[PDB]
Formats: C-alpha cells, sequence, structure tokens
RNA sequence: AUGAUGAGGUUAAUAGGUUCGAGGUGGAAGCAUGGUGACAUGUGGAGCUGACGAAUACUAAUCGAUCGAAGACUUAAU
RNA sequence: GACAAUGGUAGGAGAGCGUUCUAAGGGCGUUGAAGCAUGAUCGUAAGGACAUGUGGAGCGCUUAGAAGUGAGAAUGCCGGUGUGAGUAGCGAAAGACGGGUGAGAAUCCCGUCCACCGAUUGACUAAGGUUUCCAGAGGAAGGCUCGUCCGCUCUGGGUUAGU
RNA sequence: ACCGAUAGUGAACCAGUACCGUGAGGGAAAGGUGAAAAGCACCCCGGAAGGGGAGUGAAAUAGAACCUGAAACCGUGUGCU
RNA sequence: UUAAGUUAUUAAGGGCGCACGGUGGAUGCCUUGGCACUAGAAGCCAAUGAAGGACGUUACUAACGACGAUAUGCUUUGGG
C-alpha cells in the first residue's frame, strides 16, 4: 500500500503498469512501483486461472483496453492474453509468477530503476 | 532571524565533518569484468 | 493589472515625434541640445 | 615521470566535484574506476573521464604498466564562475554564481 | 523524519504471492421461474473483501566486501 | 664627569621618517631594473639595508626645490571574495509503459492507454510586438533540473490583391 | 617640477554608445601575447570542451579569458599539537 | 596471575607552522587618449537648398569612415 500520487491516480497508474508487462511480458519501473505493481498482477492472473465468465468480467474490471499485436497477422485484447496465453503457462505453477531486477539508480533524479518480467 | 556574527573557517569546517558521501557498496560480476551494486543485476554481460 | 505605458503608435509620433518638436519653438531647442550632446537616436 | 591530467572550467561547483574525489584520492587505478563509475553524483562520470586520460598518456607518454597505476592525487580549484541573477518578490533581483572548477588526477608507480 | 531500535537473510517463513480462515458487507454474475412491465423469488448466509491469523519456498532476501584482539609500567601478595 | 627632569585629553612648541615629480652632481642595470614573495637583518620611532626566488627595463644615491605626500572607521564610492549553506526556492495542474535516436534520455521523436479545458486552455482577428514564422544542421551560454530539444545558435529561405 | 587606465575628457576600446525613462532627460563598464604569428604540424584520452607528449620561442611556469600577477577567499600534503 | 596505583597510543574532525596550487586583478613598467597654455591662421554656413541626418554604393558586407545613382569613386592640372 505504498502510493506516489493521489488516491485514484495511483489506481490509474496501477492499471496501466499492470495491463502493460501483460502486453509484454517485461517493463522498467521505479522499485516502488515495482513492488505495488506485482500485486495487481499476480492477482489479475489468478483471475485467469479461473476461466470463468466471472472472474473475466471481473479482470475487466482493473485491466486497460490495449490492443496487442499477436505474432504474424491478427489481433487478440490484453483481456484475451490475460485468459487465453499466460493463464495457459501459469496452471502447473503455484503463486508467484513476477520478478523485480535491480537495475540501480538512473540519470535525471537518481531515481533506483528496475525491471520487472513475468516467469 | 539573521545571524548575528559570521561564522569562522574553524566553525563552519567543524560543522561539516559529518557531510561527506560513502563509498558504495560494491562487488565483483562473477567472471563478466566491470563490478556491479550490491544485490544489483549483473547486466547484459 | 493595469500598469502605466500601454504604446501607441500614433500617440507616441504625435507629441513626441521630429516634426512635433519642430511645431514649436522649444522643440526646436530639444532637438538643438540633442544634436549638440549628439545623440544617435534624436527625437524618434 | 609519474604521470597527470586536468580538466578546466568544468561547469560543476567545486564543493559539489569534491565529495566524489575524497572516495577516489588514494586508491588503486581500477577500483578507483569502481567507484567512480557506480557513485552516482553528477561529477562522477566527468572525474571518471579525466581519470581515464590520465591513465591514458600515463602509457602512451611514459610507457607505464597501467595496472600497478595509484591515484596518488586528485582535487578540485575554483575557477572563473558565471554570474546570473534571479528576479524576485518586490521586484529586487538578487544574485547567482553558477561556478566552475578546474579537476586534477595524477597516477603513479614508484619512485623512480 | 534520518539515522537509531527490533524481526529475518536459503541449515530461510522477512515480506509478496498461493491455498485456507477471522472480521466486514449482506444475497454476485450467469441462468431458471413469476409477471405487460418497473421488479420478485430460487440457485446460494451467495459473491466480493486493505492493514488481521495460519499453512506453503511459488517470487525476492544471490554472489561478495568492510571493520574487529595478541593485552604498558610500578609496588605489594602466592 | 657628577646632578636634575622626562603620566597625560583639547591644545601650543620642536625635531624627524617615508612617497611622486624637478635641478645639479655622482652611480646601478639583460653577467637582470622596478615590482612581487620569503627570511633568524639593522635604527630610540616613523623606517633602512642584505641574500635567495620570481620578474623581464628600467632604477637608486647626495644636496636642494616643489607637492593631487602617508587611511581603519565617514549606514563613505568602485571592484573582487566570503558568511549565512549545500540552507530557502525551482512560479497553481496526470501521467504510464513500449519503440526509436544518441557519446549521453524521467525531460527529444513515434506509438497505445490514461487524463484535463470545452461561453473555452477551441477558431478568428484590432492594439501592441517586429522575424519570434519555415527547413537542415548545432548544444558553449539563455531555459529555475535534464536536454539529442527550443520563442536559444549557425546556414539557407519564406509575406504575391483593379474588386 | 600636468594625468598615466578607480587617473586624465563622460568617452585611450565603432560614447552620448550597452543600458534606463512616455518624454525632457540620465548615462556606464571595457587599454597591454610576442622582437617577430613564428598562434602549438603530428601522436594520444575525449562527442566536444579540456588536457599529456612532441614542437615554435630568450621565455608559453609569455598559449590567447595571454606582461607583472598583491590581498581577501578556495584547496592538497604534512612537522608539532 | 591477584590487589593497589600510575601513565600512554587512538584524531572523526580542529589548531599553529610550512610547502605546492587556484581564484582575483592590486602593484610596477608602458601609452595609442586626455589636460592647461603659447605663437600665428581663421571667425561664419543658408533657397545656387545649410547644420544635422535618412537610405544607398563595393566579388564577398554586419559595423565604422569615404563616396554618392558618374557611389568603396569620375575628369583635370601639378607633386610622387
Ligand atoms: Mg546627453
Ligand atoms: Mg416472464
Ligand atoms: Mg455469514
Ligand atoms: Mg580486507
Ligand atoms: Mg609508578
Ligand atoms: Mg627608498
Ligand atoms: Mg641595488
Ligand atoms: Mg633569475
Ligand atoms: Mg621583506
Ligand atoms: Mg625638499
Ligand atoms: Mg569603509
Ligand atoms: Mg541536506
Ligand atoms: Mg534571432
Ligand atoms: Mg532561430
Ligand atoms: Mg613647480
Ligand atoms: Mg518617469
Ligand atoms: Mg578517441
Ligand atoms: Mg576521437
Ligand atoms: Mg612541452
Ligand atoms: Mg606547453
Ligand atoms: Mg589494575
Ligand atoms: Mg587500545
Ligand atoms: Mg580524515
Ligand atoms: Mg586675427
Ligand atoms: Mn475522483
Ligand atoms: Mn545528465
Ligand atoms: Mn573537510
Ligand atoms: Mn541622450
Ligand atoms: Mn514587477
Ligand atoms: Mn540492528
Ligand atoms: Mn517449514
Ligand atoms: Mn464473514
Ligand atoms: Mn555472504
Ligand atoms: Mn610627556
Ligand atoms: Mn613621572
Ligand atoms: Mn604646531
Ligand atoms: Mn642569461
Ligand atoms: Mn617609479
Ligand atoms: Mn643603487
Ligand atoms: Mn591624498
Ligand atoms: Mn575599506
Ligand atoms: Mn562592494
Ligand atoms: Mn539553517
Ligand atoms: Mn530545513
Ligand atoms: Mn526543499
Ligand atoms: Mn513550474
Ligand atoms: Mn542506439
Ligand atoms: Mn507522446
Ligand atoms: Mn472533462
Ligand atoms: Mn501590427
Ligand atoms: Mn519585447
Ligand atoms: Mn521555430
Ligand atoms: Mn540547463
Ligand atoms: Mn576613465
Ligand atoms: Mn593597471
Ligand atoms: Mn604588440
Ligand atoms: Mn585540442
Ligand atoms: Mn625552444
Ligand atoms: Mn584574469
Ligand atoms: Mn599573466
Ligand atoms: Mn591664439
Ligand atoms: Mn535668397
Ligand atoms: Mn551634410
Ligand atoms: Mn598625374
Amino acid at each position: 500500500r505504498k502510493l506516489g500520487r493521489t488516491s485514484d491516480q495511483r489506481k490509474a497508474m496501477l492499471r496501466d503498469l499492470a495491463t502493460s508487462l501483460i502486453i509484454s511480458e517485461r517493463i522498467e519501473t521505479t522499485e516502488a512501483r515495482a513492488k505495488e505493481v506485482r500485486s495487481v498482477v499476480e492477482k489479475l492472473i489468478t483471475l485467469g486461472k479461473k476461466g470463468d465468465l466471472a472472474s473475466r468480467r471481473n479482470a475487466a474490471k482493473t485491466l486497460r483496453n490495449v490492443e496487442i499485436l499477436n505474432e504474424d497477422e491478427t489481433t487478440q485484447t490484453a483481456l484475451q492474453k490475460l485468459f487465453g496465453e499466460i493463464a495457459e503457462r501459469y496452471t502447473e505453477r503455484q503463486g508467484g509468477y513476477t520478478r523485480i531486477l535491480k537495475q540501480g539508480p538512473r540519470r535525471g533524479d537518481g531515481a533506483e530503476s528496475v525491471i520487472i518480467e513475468l516467469v | 532571524a539573521v545571524p548575528k556574527r559570521r561564522t569562522s573557517k574553524t566553525r563552519k569546517n567543524k560543522r561539516r565533518t559529518h557531510f561527506k558521501i560513502s563509498v558504495p557498496g560494491m562487488t565483483e560480476c562473477p567472471n563478466c569484468g566491470r563490478e556491479y551494486k550490491l544485490s544489483h543485476r549483473v547486466c547484459k554481460n | 493589472v493595469k500598469r502605466t505605458y500601454q504604446p501607441n503608435k500614433r500617440k507616441h509620433s504625435k507629441v513626441h515625434g521630429f516634426r512635433k518638436r519642430m511645431s514649436t519653438k522649444n522643440g526646436r531647442k530639444v532637438l538643438a541640445r540633442r544634436r549638440r550632446k549628439g545623440r544617435k537616436v534624436l527625437s524618434a | 615521470m609519474e604521470a597527470k591530467a586536468v580538466a578546466r572550467t568544468i561547469r560543476i561547483a567545486p564543493r559539489k566535484v569534491r565529495l566524489v574525489l575524497d572516495l577516489i584520492r588514494g586508491k588503486n587505478a581500477a577500483e578507483a574506476i569502481a567507484i567512480l563509475k557506480l557513485t552516482n553524483k553528477a561529477s562522477s562520470p566527468v572525474i571518471e573521464k579525466v581519470l581515464m586520460s590520465a591513465l591514458a598518456n600515463a602509457e602512451h607518454n611514459y610507457d607505464m604498466n597501467t595496472d600497478e597505476l595509484v591515484v596518488k592525487e586528485a582535487y578540485a580549484n575554483e575557477g572563473p564562475t558565471l554570474k546570473r541573477f534571479r528576479p524576485r518578490a518586490q521586484g529586487r533581483a538578487s544574485a547567482i554564481n553558477k561556478r566552475t572548477s578546474h579537476i586534477t588526477i595524477v597516477v603513479s608507480d614508484g619512485k623512480e
């Protein structure tokens, strides 16, 4: 429960950060945001791992629209990738489908950078 | 409120003894060369 | 707030012009003086 | 003899450069470069480039073995300073000093 | 506030996740039925649930570096 | 040789030091003048020499002459540099990631999502301003941070009326 | 027996100009490489800036923000503490 | 070793001295410009368009001068 901005803006940035990285398996961010986002993402992955329309309509409540370009032709949806792609990978896996990697400080403000990636 | 008397070179330096920066905790990359910050990533190799 | 000096080309040239100086004895005295100092601008 | 190099009028304030400089002073050239690369202050890359150039012409000029080299001495001196202002309340302006500094590094072997 | 104190650092439950639970809310969606409907009942103390409680190494506390004794002299007593 | 006197503000009296110039005499100087620096030197004081370093072309001494002739204080004037201090501040506001570029990206370009104004943060134009407009380069300084970017810099262009 | 760059003109420098005011008007700062540009070819670190060699020069510990280079002020080393 | 007593080393940092640097531009030396006078010339220019400017002129041209559309000059007499 860490913050940064205001309570709603925090929500927005969290849905944005969560939808991203589903979109692309890994992203670069502040260590603080990484530690916040990891929860929201593993949770979306359990909604995906349930499979029911209930938990789908439920994942929809947080996750952003996006578009996603599948390899070669055709277009998915971040939702569709949550349920129809990522969840397939993680069925046998218990909890914790996420890791934070410690990049160290960036130039502009010296904030500590980290990579956050899937398996 | 203002200082009522100027600080001497001596006072000002005594006030500065704790104003260093610590040398970063660091460690050698195993078989990669350039050293990195502790409990931090080994980079692209 | 409304500061003093709202520029106006016409009003600036009336009142403060070469011609406006010339129009009276004193304005000629002014141009005389500025010519004596040798202002690169003179009246403008 | 035991080689040196200098960078002049870098636009960082001398107080600031000196902080990074204290960590490096008296250290082996390799770990000096390490501490330099990891210390995340603004003067670190500048000081780094200076130490690099110093070891460089410590080899190409005086032909020392680079690995035995030590940071015999490092410091920064006040340079000329650019002077600017900063408008304030009630219409007063007030001074600002964009200070600059001469950084110096000198590497070494044994006495002769 | 920062430091500091304290709980831990794989011979590991320190946090996060996961599966449970307390407590909070009060009967989810989907379907079915009853209505012309607005709605109602059933499925079903349902669903959801931050900080609280357990269990579980699935994610992360990796590798590593720094500091830290060899014990002065005199006099009296074994 | 004895003997006497010698605290001192306003203030009176006296004798001197040093600075610039001038006159006359007499000298020093690239085998290194003035100046600057350092020193354990000398005289009762102001002050005077000597050695070493620096410096690179001028300068003392004696007698006299004349003065823009001596600084610590004027909330004195100008300039430099401190202290406060790595302190106050960085000027109303939602941003995130992916991909570029680059010596270097929180800050530049492209992209998706999100957000804010919408009798206006939109679209025109008068006043005023006078190349800030466009393109390609650039990054010292300006930009309250960064900068590969810019109302900044360089080079080259751009305003077409019988109604 | 006038000044010698805070002096002497406000102005030794493209001064009644930067700049300031609606205007009348007010009104600066800023001189010195060297005998000669001989103004550092070339190698090296750097994007550059800047620097170390190598050279020009009597000298660049005269290198352009360039004669001499005081003090305040800022630093690095240490003998006694 | 036990008891009683006595001393020291440590310098995070500071002080005095010294050495080597940086900033800054005093000081010395220098003078292109000033300052006060001396002797003599000279004491007016203008509608035949002045004083003072504006805009232009050069291979390249921003600025100062010079010059004007015959423009960074034209003819002419003399000097060189
Ligand atoms: Mg005048
Ligand atoms: Mg029905
Ligand atoms: Mg119940
Ligand atoms: Mg060790
Ligand atoms: Mg004793
Ligand atoms: Mg004398
Ligand atoms: Mg002598
Ligand atoms: Mg000599
Ligand atoms: Mg002396
Ligand atoms: Mg006399
Ligand atoms: Mg005074
Ligand atoms: Mg602080
Ligand atoms: Mg312009
Ligand atoms: Mg432009
Ligand atoms: Mg006289
Ligand atoms: Mg007025
Ligand atoms: Mg290179
Ligand atoms: Mg190169
Ligand atoms: Mg040389
Ligand atoms: Mg040289
Ligand atoms: Mg004892
Ligand atoms: Mg001890
Ligand atoms: Mg120390
Ligand atoms: Mg006459
Ligand atoms: Mn809201
Ligand atoms: Mn940067
Ligand atoms: Mn200190
Ligand atoms: Mn004037
Ligand atoms: Mn104002
Ligand atoms: Mn502890
Ligand atoms: Mn266990
Ligand atoms: Mn309950
Ligand atoms: Mn270890
Ligand atoms: Mn007396
Ligand atoms: Mn007496
Ligand atoms: Mn008297
Ligand atoms: Mn000689
Ligand atoms: Mn003299
Ligand atoms: Mn002499
Ligand atoms: Mn006087
Ligand atoms: Mn004074
Ligand atoms: Mn002052
Ligand atoms: Mn304070
Ligand atoms: Mn504070
Ligand atoms: Mn603050
Ligand atoms: Mn702002
Ligand atoms: Mn690239
Ligand atoms: Mn964008
Ligand atoms: Mn809105
Ligand atoms: Mn207009
Ligand atoms: Mn303007
Ligand atoms: Mn533009
Ligand atoms: Mn900037
Ligand atoms: Mn003057
Ligand atoms: Mn001078
Ligand atoms: Mn010359
Ligand atoms: Mn160069
Ligand atoms: Mn030579
Ligand atoms: Mn200077
Ligand atoms: Mn000099
Ligand atoms: Mn006369
Ligand atoms: Mn007439
Ligand atoms: Mn004329
Ligand atoms: Mn002829």
